[PDB]
């Protein structure tokens, strides 16, 4: 996906599953 | 069921290094990213760092960046907190959080389970025990009313110390206050007891205070006055 | 970075009130909220989370509502381990906790009982002097003192401490010392203590002679 | 601030490789996914390419597939555009532009910073003095010179060494089919001062040492 | 690919006006719009993000609106320095831009004084001859230029350059020429240029038999 965010994401998901 | 227990926390100067342990149990650790987050003494909370489940991504709070570095051993179901060149400002309790799992949310973390915390004190005083001072109470005829005694503990470091009256016998109207911090990086406190006027000429009543990294254990006499 | 306010700072609640407190964000923060709970001395306690999902073992008297920059947390019925400070946070952008709402328990008026303590003998060998003042069981917390020496107010030289709500009776206590220089101490005659609380009709001064 | 510096445009054959760089200040740079966007021309923007902020995925735009590279150095703080088998269509000013953090959107990106641009010129022309032909007069009258067939910009042009500013359009130079620039200049003035008055069109272009003032008579 | 499309190309506005311009895109994109401004010579800077959402640093009286396919840029008070062109831009499947829409600073209509330049003799030696029609002194920036060479009405053959809005000048002037080779000038006797303004009542047509 090239609309995915590029940026580095603190907030997205840390964990092993969604 | 989950657990998360923490330890290393400690006091030392600025500049020294701590480093902070969390060891879980009850849940699959080596699934989860972490956290820590701190609060300092009469304040509210204030977020850490984060860690990947597979110890990947890190991301760190400005006040921390470049000091503190967040890691974790997942055969060891541990996350760690390695605190460098720590500064007055670090000052704080120490928590551990896992990070809460929703499926069906595209932003994290909200924090569904905490450790006990930690304590890290950062100070440039050096350990001294209290003075411990008698707070008489007045002798004088109420009738039936109420006489105010206590002890003062001046000038200590560093937290906590423990206050009990007649070796914990007596309990009832006691007020111990929490510590002030003083400028000289020092800490005092009083407790307090109201009791019956009528009691002061007969029930001795006696202080005990402990402070450990001192040494200190004493107890005071509070004679009416 | 995105702040977090909450309102009131301070409420005084009984058993079986509906408690509603707010939260806000300085910017857009989506559906990315959560509430926590916390007593003195213990780890905050998730209880809601996406700003309104109540938290697995939570009671279901909680609930949350809002999306954006208003959030409010509901109790429907207050119970007595209620009484705690709650905490909000958002998720959206890093990880940022609201100043926290402290939640006592509500009861009458009490004037506190005032008492003054002269320094000791024993702390008077040692070179210095301490007053304490004590201002004991009253209710609400907002309580005033003010040291006189020889009718002079004092500033810069004393420190107040005051307890969590007590248990047995749901009021507080305080305490104010003074601290001088036993050489200072020994200039001045009149010591007192002067306290302004809303159960006293007018101020309270306890005061002693120095000898 | 923040500031996005670019370097490393210039004038290439058809055929040639040209390195692009965009240096970075103001703002954490190893966080942030970078774009390039391109502007022929006269003409509107066109996406390049776009690079995640550790440099993992990269994806280009259909134009560009094989030809062009982007990279990144996070510990230079720079972003990178390697462009090979140049074209005459990549004539464009380059610019380089940061993602926007917007924290609640699914979708990406907003461009929220862009560099100041570099000119990346690819021609088969090279260095080439312009003709000067008069636009002769036929009350008002229009007259003017052709100034045709040079490169590279620029050329510069007055009117009786700068006597005459009133009324006088210098049009943009349009790049021809040949690849070689030309451009125009016309004044308006009264149709009774063509009997009185010279008009001459002062021409410098300095690439190639050509100066030449042409004055335009009625035919 | 998603095709973006701009209304107006040139809007005529005064300081003050509300000014709205629109964009479309040729399948729905949801709400992942956003606006940029550019000056000449100078970097875009953006405007609007998310359809709707003002960009930080952005003066207030800039709002957007709109989703799926049509989109609305709007300036409350136009000020001095919001004369610049405008991009959309969509982010749902890769990257596209929107022509442009230019604001301009309004008048009165003027409408534009043709005038028409044979090839000169002296370009002929050089073996090519170049036609030149001006357009001058005119507003709106719309026009329509038709070349016309024995009738053939001419596609493809001629560009333009245009001199815009400045310090000194209210009105736009526009060239066109008209290039081709010394043979085929000479092939040919009538060549035509045809204009199309609002400030004339029909096209005005200039034009010259080759050999005076």
């Amino acid at each position: 996906n090239p609309n995915a965010n590029p940026n580095a994401n603190p907030n997205a998901n840390p964990n092993a599953n969604p | 069921q989950v657990q998360l227990v923490e330890s290393g926390g400690g006091v030392v100067q600025p500049g020294r290094s701590l480093r902070l342990s969390c060891a879980a149990s009850g849940f699959t650790f080596s699934s989860y990213g972490m956290h820590w987050v701190r609060q300092a003494p009469g304040k509210g909370l204030e977020w850490v760092a984060v860690i990947w489940y597979d110890g990947s991504n890190k991301y760190y709070a400005d006040s921390v960046k470049g000091r503190f570095t967040i890691s974790r051993d997942n055969s060891k179901n541990t996350l760690y907190l390695q605190m460098n060149s720590l500064r007055a400002e670090d000052t704080a309790v120490y928590y551990c959080a896992r990070a809460l799992d929703d499926a069906s949310s595209t932003s994290c973390c909200a924090l569904d389970y905490w450790g006990q915390g930690t304590l890290v004190t950062v100070s440039s005083a050096s350990t001294k025990g209290p003075s411990v001072f008698p707070l008489a109470p007045s002798s004088k005829s109420t009738s039936g009313g109420t006489a105010a005694l206590g002890c003062l503990v001046k000038d200590y470091f560093p937290e906590p110390v423990t206050v009990s009256w007649n070796s914990g016998a007596l309990t009832s109207g006691v007020h111990t206050f929490p510590a002030v911090l003083q400028s000289s990086g020092l800490y005092s406190l009083s407790s307090v007891v109201t009791v019956p006027s009528s009691s002061l000429g007969t029930q001795t009543y006696i202080c005990n205070v402990n402070h450990k990294p001192s040494n200190t254990k004493v107890d005071k006499r509070v004679e009416p006055k | 970075d995105i702040q977090m306010t909450q309102s009131p700072s301070t409420l005084s609640a009984s058993v079986g009130d509906r408690v509603t407190i707010t939260c806000r964000a300085s910017q857009s923060i989506s559906s990315w909220l959560a509430w926590y709970q916390q007593k003195p001395g213990k780890a905050p306690k998730l209880l809601i989370y996406k700003a309104s999902s109540l938290e697995s073992g939570v009671p279901s008297r909680f609930s949350g509502s809002g999306s954006g920059t208003e959030f409010t947390l509901t109790i429907s019925s207050l119970q007595p381990d209620d009484f705690a400070t709650y905490y909000c946070q958002q998720y959206n952008s890093y990880f940022t906790f609201g100043p926290g709402t402290k939640v006592d328990i509500k009861r009458t008026v009490a004037a506190p009982s005032v008492f003054i303590f002269p320094p000791s003998d024993e702390q008077l060998k040692s070179g210095t002097a301490s007053v304490v003042c004590l201002l004991n069981n009253f209710y609400p917390r907002e309580a005033k003192v003010q040291w006189k020496v020889d009718n002079a107010l004092q500033s810069g030289n004393s420190q107040e401490s005051v307890t969590e709500q007590d248990s047995k009776d749901s009021t507080y206590s305080l305490s104010s010392t003074l601290t001088l220089s036993k050489a200072d101490y020994e200039k001045h005659k009149v010591y007192a203590c002067e306290v302004t609380h809303q159960g006293l009709s007018s101020p309270v001064t306890k005061s002693f002679n120095r000898g």
